[PDB]
């Protein structure tokens, strides 16, 4: 049977999970709400109690998902959500169940368009110049396309800023371009 | 990670065909077709893949179904419709099979015909236990002078021959099943033995040679020739030599005597570590599987001699053995020694030194011994064979004249198997002495000679050394009326 | 009982999966649903409630989801005296087809060896008739023997005399265990038994009990069924008092079924290809064969040496494990002389002077010196004693007629009589018997 | 037809994944946007709709999403009278810039071996003028030779005579393919046959096609080639009745290649290191180079004996496929015997009294057995010296190092070696003259009077020579 | 108290993966339920490998397994003299227990 | 480049002994499956795709040239071992060093018996 490919690629037995959810959802145009369904269940299984229920390796595979079936039908699952769960426990990949979540999200957020963006700098960013190199790094995207930007800071550059697109990649900072000073006037 | 945790599976089983009685194909690859579903397949139950072609059902997995294969994999791809049959593996038996050339499965390739047997047998059925059997008494004849005396094979016995390539085991076995045409010719009927050849990994033109020499000597009315070669799928070189020992065990149930020559068993474990190591099995030593004994123990196992509660019949098992080099420490030859009832082995220097056939007596063996021997035979062999000891250990003159004497005896031409009594002929005359005074180049010549002379002049005699089995005192006397004479009337 | 599901299934090892009740290691499992009993041995513990295990059968028509019942119990087969002139399997059904063995005790094949404060010293000589054995390496009542060899040197032949010998001239119930041996020597063993009166099918006086899991079985069956005979053996001394023989043909089946097993059991390969648990699981073997305070039971091992090696791990593992072993040689195989056993390999324990005396320990002392060093003269009488090794009509030649007639030889009272009226006869009157007819004639 | 994407690239392995039509095994993959055409050969389906496949090329510059197309048949290369003269590779190309090969039609590569009723059984010896080949194992019309041997110890020298002898002689276009060798020998090969008119560069008369890939292939073209030059001579077997010759050099190549790519393929490793599926890749390779009842092939194959082993898994395989096996010697060649051949090792299924008749036979047997004296002996002889042994002794060993001598033999390619003409015995003169050397009809005269000669009357004429001017 | 006390996970041919016991220290020797005792050799991020000084049979998966604090050790001392221990300083020779004062390590 | 100009060049590979040993441990390091001599299965390739590189162009392609000169060290003279015997495959001739003549102040030590050139006397001058 034909499958859908979502337009970013996970590997792993994580990957391998969300990308079966994903072409799931989209013959069936289901995909934000399956995202606030696995939104819920992971903040679910985020509490210590059932956490602590469910990556017991001395249950009986039957009693964890007894529970997870019980707290399923609790809020009303999509049959979608509840048979994904279903068989994380069948086959005990249970406990990983975070990081396939953690998969979706990345997944539909290159559905939404969305690249992430890293600004590294050696002084806390004034607002100004943050906005303003926003404003810059708007017009590299295709339209269609919004900027997650998170701008941390490293001291250690001795300036200027380490900015990634996603993977493309422009070091502008100092420390780097007095490496480069350096090795050219060495050889 | 996990054969079925595929994205496939895992997404029409969130969301939401019989998959009991039918599979469909994970990966196929190098003759493995992994299937998902299936559920309830038996362990080698035999399957049926979408292209007309059949595998086996050989790991059944927790998540999935490991397939062997029974032919070209370019005719399976992923997703394929696999089908249940319910049933293990087949042949069909009976005398319809005499004459015919079969592939590993019972299906004729000699383009004679379809088979017209009414009977069919698993192939993967058990030995015969303790009880059935009886001690093995009858001589199985090979027309050799070296086997049937020195290493004489009985009906219901594994005797093994073993050696390096180009050596001349396929001509012992190939001499041993001509040899069969002076019994199933006349009419007693207990006497008879029908021949199996099973061919594993040969060359297409081998075995069609194979058999044009057995059609140029008349012994195809009464054999069956399995072939599985070199191009067949590796499950059935696996599968060949358990068709064949069916196809013999047909025989041996109903109070027939069969035959059957396993060319060669190397082989056929070449093809099981293929399948095994395709699979995913752990290796064990030069890669072969763990239970690699256990296949030719259970193969080997099947070749007895029942009782006459048990209808009488036999099998009678010679397995082919390639050693590289001589070396018969190795994995295959060990497990293959320690199974049979001793070998017949071939030497490659005993080869070129013009001693043809090569059977090297020193290391040969036969545990079965003269209890598998008529009389005459035996009268003659207990003393050949430690004359040939005391000979070889000081390898005293008259030892090593009278050792030379006997091994220049003891050589024979190829598909010129001997009747018992002129090989007991033969062997009187060399071991009472008569050929002392022959210088040894000139005692191939004396043979000749003198089994002319008793075929033409002594009928009578050799007619009586046949029907009694022994050689009585006044038949001794006649003996050596003759050989006495010929020596005097030799040059 | 617990009853689990079959999972998997590869070649003869058989993974069963048990909602509640897991079974502990080396429990037996039976199979539902089939026509002969298939028993599963518990190897491996695989967590999520599943086990791994050895088939005792072949496996073939076994589906994924067959239920699986547990006996709670490693395999028990029947003991005591009615197990006597009858054949029974790795897991004590019978196979002679003379009907059920109705015995009033059942025994587990996995027992804990004896104590050490069970441990007995006394060595008493068991004197067998020949002259090679009794005389270089002789056998000690309660000692475990061994006779190792190649394919082809004469041990199956051997353990057969001894058969004959000790365990019609013994009156303390012998036990065959043969252990993954061909199928047509057993039945030939069998006939040649039942006739020579030591099994009697009618009004039971029967003295040897035959175990018997052959060539054609899986590795599983291979490997308990040495166990098995354990086990008879192990009831015909502890509840019976009595000293019993236990001759087990041939024990390097069980460790080359030993290693097959490993092969799948999921196990890296230790050296050559056997297991990585060789010593320590023959060594649970063989240490429950000993002599407690509570009766004897003296083990006859043949064991098969792999290309005629003594340097594989099998053999070398076996050596430490026998009191008195005796290896048959093919070298000397060849030349004829039979039994085929080798001087100058086959240890005794009781062989000091402190047991056999003073003229046995010297006698054979000095025959294995000249036969090591093989002045011409010296050559001459090593020649001889080659000759007088060899024992064929069969032959017994008490201890004390072997010990003056090889001293005979050795002091040379008999150098004019010639090399081969030694050979295939029994003590110095025969030889010299034979001497004068061969020469009178000749 | 079907596209898909690259997914992997490990050296000559390319895992392509397909969204929709998967293509069969043993299909052809067209990379898309490369200079050269790279071919991608289907050897798995790995589920998940991905394919694992072998790369005829280089995969260097691949990029993991690169559009691959589907062909939807396998390999396919042009086969007729018009490849004849010509060079191709792997996928059958030419490589030799003369044009397009414009063929009638194309065969694929993989084929189905012919069924046991098409085999042919007729044996007719084949005389190659050669000593020790036409004496103690002579070759079969119609039947697989196969010349084993270490590295450098004369195996493409004799491919070599033997293709002159018996090429040139022959009527029946002759096929040489070269797997894994040296790309100097394949341009040498290919300008000795332009030369010898065999190759016809203008007025096409060629009897003669080449395929050729070489050391310097990755890994799927050297496991290929084989196959193609193999397809090539199926076509002029079957489709012409014609009676083909067929050379390949070297055919250990294939299993070499096979075994390379095995590790990427994701099999566990059988004995020594080879692919588990050595001796089925082997088979269903060699059972198509077969005479049937449609034509005949007369296959001559050389085969590589790594490290001089023989026992090595590939050799041994080998040697079951084969009708007449030419095995040479290091040993014997460090002894300055040429052609290195090892007469107690090369054997011959028409070595039969009914065949080659009594007295070549029996001649064969004789030369084998004085031979085999004559090694059983060396130990002693070396050890004690030759003046302890007996005067019979003495004397076997003087006729069996003169016919050590006597089985060398100078060749017409090797006159740049030997500095001797080459010599081409005929059948006759060989069993005549090792009788004679037998008999004893020249214990008179020295040894080296018989190394490298041709029949025995030039051997009595050097024996005249070295006793008038020594 | 998955600190001081794990739970075998597995076992099998003498060994015992035991989850938990995330304080137990490399070749410390911990107590099984069943009253045998077993050394922890392999300290894994999931398990701990621990090697039975005894027998499959008894333990089983789910079993509770309990540390001692202390280093494989012996009794030592002239104690000893005289008697037949086994590889832990038990006596096996049936003369009583040993009257050591000292461990060692 | 040389030979790709109409220039001459001469390559010496010191050796490619060690050449392979480096590989065997990258390929060791990688997982590899190992073969003869812990070898992998494509030494033989990693040697020949480099000394076919060594060619000598026509007249059409410049005319130039690429001699290797590889060297090989064996293990108390073994000639049989693997590597050696790849390389012998690959190259046109041999330069067999002893150590016996070596020894025996015979410097250069070359085995004029066991030496040979393919190609040879088709590259002489008429005088030599
Ligand atoms: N008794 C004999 N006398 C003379 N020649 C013989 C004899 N036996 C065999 N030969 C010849 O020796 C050669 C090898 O014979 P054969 O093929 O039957 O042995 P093999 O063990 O099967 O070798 P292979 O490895 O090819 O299977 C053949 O040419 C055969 O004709
Ligand atoms: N009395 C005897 N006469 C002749 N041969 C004998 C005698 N006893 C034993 N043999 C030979 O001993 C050999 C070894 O037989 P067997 O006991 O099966 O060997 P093993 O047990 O060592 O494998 C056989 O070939 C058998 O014929
Ligand atoms: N018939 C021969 N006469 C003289 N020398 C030969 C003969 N055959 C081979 N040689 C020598 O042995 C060397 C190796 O030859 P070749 O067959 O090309 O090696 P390979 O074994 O790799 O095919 C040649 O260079 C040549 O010097
Ligand atoms: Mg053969
Ligand atoms: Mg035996
Ligand atoms: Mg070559």
């Amino acid at each position: 049977a034909k499958l859908v490919r979502p337009p970013v690629q996970v590997y792993g037995i994580e990957g391998r999970y969300a990308t079966a959810l994903y072409s799931a959802a989209s013959k069936q145009n289901k995909l934000e709400q399956v995202e606030k369904e696995l939104l819920r269940v992971a903040q679910i299984l985020k509490e210590p109690k059932v956490a602590a229920s469910v990556l017991n390796p001395y249950v009986k595979r039957s009693i964890k998902v007894k529970s997870l079936n019980d707290i399923t039908a609790k809020e009303r699952f999509s049959p979608l959500t509840t048979n994904l769960i279903n068989l994380l426990a069948e086959n005990g990949r249970l406990s990983n169940t975070q990081g396939v979540v953690s998969a979706f999200s990345t997944m539909m957020s290159v559905h939404r368009g969305e690249v992430p963006c890293t600004v590294t700098s050696a002084s806390p960013l004034e607002e100004a110049t943050l906005s303003e190199l926003k404003t810059v790094l708007k017009s590299f995207l295709s339209q269609g396309q919004v900027l997650k930007l998170e701008a941390k800071t490293d001291p250690s550059i001795l300036g200027g800023m380490i900015v990634r697109i996603g993977e493309k990649y422009v070091d502008m900072s100092v420390k780097t371009k007095i490496q480069k000073l350096g090795r050219a006037m060495r050889e | 990670t996990g054969t079925a945790e595929m994205s496939s599976i895992l997404e029409e089983r969130i969301l939401g065909v019989d998959l009991e009685e039918t599979g469909r194909v994970l990966s196929i690859g190098d003759g493995i077709a992994r299937v998902h579903g299936l559920r309830n397949v038996q362990a080698e139950e035999m399957v049926e893949f979408s292209s007309g072609l059949k595998g086996m059902s050989l790991n059944l997995e927790p998540d999935n179904v490991g397939v062997v294969v029974f032919g070209n994999d370019k005719l399976i791809k992923e997703g394929d419709i696999v089908k249940r049959t319910g049933a293990i593996v087949d042949v069909p038996v009976g005398e319809e099979l005499l004459g015919r050339v079969v592939d590993a499965l019972g299906n004729a390739i000699d383009g004679k015909g379809p088979i017209g047997s009414k009977t069919r047998r698993r192939v993967g059925l058990k030995a015969p236990g303790i009880i059935p059997r009886i001690s093995v008494r009858e001589p199985m004849q090979t027309g050799i002078k070296a086997v049937d005396s020195l290493v004489p094979i009985g009906r219901g016995q594994r005797e093994l021959i073993i050696g390096d390539r180009q050596t001349g085991k396929t001509s012992i076995a190939i001499d041993t099943i001509i040899n069969q045409k002076r019994f199933n010719d006349g009419s007693d009927e207990k006497k008879k033995l029908y021949c199996i050849y099973v061919a594993i990994g040969q060359k297409r033109s081998t075995v069609a040679q194979l058999v044009k020499r057995l059609t140029d000597a008349d012994a195809m009315k009464y054999t069956i020739v399995v072939s599985a070669t070199a191009s067949d799928a590796a499950p059935l070189q696996y599968l060949a030599p358990y068709s064949g020992c069916s196809m013999g065990e047909y025989f041996r149930d109903n109070g027939k005597h069969a035959l059957i020559i396993y060319d060669d068993l190397s082989k056929q474990a070449v093809a099981y570590r293929q399948m095994s190591l395709l699979l995913r099995r752990p290796p064990g030593r030069e890669a072969y599987p763990g239970d690699v004994f256990y296949l030719h123990s259970r193969l080997l196992e099947r070749a007895a001699k029942m009782n006459d509660a048990f209808g009488g019949g036999s099998l009678t098992a010679l397995p082919v053995i390639e050693t590289q080099a001589g070396d018969v420490s190795a994995y295959i030859p060990t497990n293959v020694i320690s199974i049979t009832d001793g070998q017949i082995f071939l030497e490659t220097e005993l080869f070129y030194k013009g001693i043809r056939p090569a059977i090297n007596v020193g290391l040969s063996v036969s545990r079965v011994g003269s209890a598998a021997q008529t009389r005459a035979m035996k009268q003659v062999a207990g003393t050949m064979k430690l004359e040939l000891a005391q000979y070889r250990e000081v390898a005293t003159q008259q030892l090593l004249s009278r050792g030379v004497r006997l091994t220049e005896l003891l050589k024979q031409g190829q598909y010129s198997p001997m009747a018992i009594e002129e090989q007991v002929a033969v062997i009187y005359a060399g071991v009472r002495g008569y050929l002392d005074k022959l210088e040894p180049s000139k005692i191939t010549k004396f043979e000749n000679a003198f089994l002319s002379h008793v075929v033409s002049q002594h009928q009578a005699l050799l007619g009586t050394i046949r029907a009694d089995g022994k050689i009585s005192e006044q038949s001794d006397a006649k003996l050596k009326e003759i050989v006495t004479n010929f020596l005097a009337g030799f040059e | 009982a617990a009853t689990g599901r079959i999972v998997a299934v590869i070649g003869a090892v058989v993974d069963v999966q048990f909602d509640e009740g897991l079974p502990p290691i080396l429990n037996a499992l039976e199979v539902q649903g089939r026509e002969t009993r298939l028993v599963l041995e518990v190897a491996q513990h695989l967590g999520e409630s599943t086990v791994r295990t050895i088939a005792m059968d072949g496996t073939e028509g076994l589906v994924r989801g067959q239920k699986v019942l547990d006996s709670g119990a490693p395999i028990k087969i029947p003991v005591g005296p009615e197990t006597l002139g009858r054949i029974m399997n790795v897991i004590g059904e019978p196979i002679d087809e003379r009907g059920p063995i109705k015995t009033k005790q059942f025994a587990p094949i996995h027992a804990e060896a004896p104590e050490f404060m069970e441990m007995s010293v006394e060595q008493e000589i068991l004197v067998t008739g020949i002259k090679v054995v009794d005389l270089l390496a002789p056998y000690a009542k309660g000692g475990k023997i061994g006779l190792f060899g190649g394919a082809g040197v004469g041990k199956t032949v051997l353990i057969m005399e001894l058969i004959n010998n000790v365990a019609k001239a013994h009156g303390g119930y012998s036990v065959f265990a043969g252990v993954g041996e061909r199928t047509r020597e057993g039945n030939d063993l069998y006939h040649e038994m039942i006739e020579s009166g030591v099994i009697n099918l009618k009004d039971a006086t029967s003295k040897v009990a035959l175990v018997y899991g052959q060539m054609n079985e899986p590795p599983g069956a291979r490997a308990r069924v040495a166990l098995t005979g354990l086990t008879v053996a192990e009831y015909f001394r502890d509840q019976e008092g009595q000293d019993v023989l236990l001759f087990i043909d041939n024990i390097f089946r069980f460790t080359q079924a030993g290693s097959e097993v490993s092969a799948l059991l999921g196990r890296i390969p230790s050296a050559v290809g056997y297991q990585p648990t060789l010593a320590t699981d023959m060594g649970t073997m063989q240490e429950r064969i000993t002599t407690t305070k509570k009766g004897s039971i003296t083990s006859v091992q043949a064991i098969y040496v792999p290309a005629d090696d003594l340097t594989d791990p099998a053999p070398a593992t076996t050596f430490a494990h026998l009191d008195a072993t005796t290896v048959l040689s093919r070298a000397i195989a060849e030349l004829g002389i039979y039994p085929a056993v080798d001087p100058l390999d086959s240890t005794s324990r009781i062989m000091d002077p402190n047991i056999v005396g003073s003229e046995h320990y010297d006698v054979a002392r000095g025959v294995q010196k000249i036969l090591q060093d093989y002045d011409k003269l010296t050559v001459s009488r090593a020649r001889k004693i080659q000759r007088f090794l060899s024992q064929p009509m069969g032959k017994l030649v008490p201890l004390k007629e072997t010990i003056k007639g090889f001293q005979q030889i050795l002091a040379g009272e008999y150098d004019h009589l010639p090399e081969q009226a030694f050979y295939m006869v029994g003590p110095i009157e025969e030889a010299v018997a034979k001497a004068d007819k061969l020469a009178e004639e000749h």
